[PDB]
C-alpha cells in the first residue's frame, strides 16, 4: 500500500466489498438478501 | 484711494467662469472562449476507474 497514489488499495477492496449484496439468513427458513451501499467505495 | 482701490480688485475679481462639459467614455470589452473534452471510463464490478 502506498500513500503517492491517488487511492490506497485498503480502502478500495473495503468499499467493493461493502458494496456487494449482503445476505442474512435465519434458518430453523428465513432468507433475506439486501444490497449495500457504495458510500464507502 | 483705498475705495478706489478696492473697487478695481472687486472689478477684477467679478469677471465670468466659464464652465466645462466634462464627457468621459469608458469601453470595456472582454472575450472568452475555452474547450474541455476528455473521455472517462469505468467498471463498477471490480471498481477500476479512469
Amino acid at each position: 500500500q502506498y500513500g503517492n497514489t491517488g487511492a490506497s488499495i485498503g480502502n478500495v477492496m473495503i468499499g467493493l466489498e461493502e458494496a456487494k449484496d449482503t445476505t442474512q439468513t435465519k434458518a430453523v427458513n428465513e432468507t433475506t438478501t439486501t444490497k449495500g451501499d457504495y458510500t464507502k467505495l | 484711494d483705498i475705495m478706489n482701490a478696492m473697487l478695481e480688485v472687486i472689478g477684477q475679481l467679478d469677471i465670468r467662469r466659464a464652465q466645462v462639459l466634462i464627457e468621459a467614455l469608458i469601453v470595456e470589452m472582454a472575450e472568452g472562449d475555452g474547450i474541455n473534452l476528455g473521455v472517462q471510463w469505468g467498471s463498477l464490478e471490480s471498481g477500476s476507474v479512469i
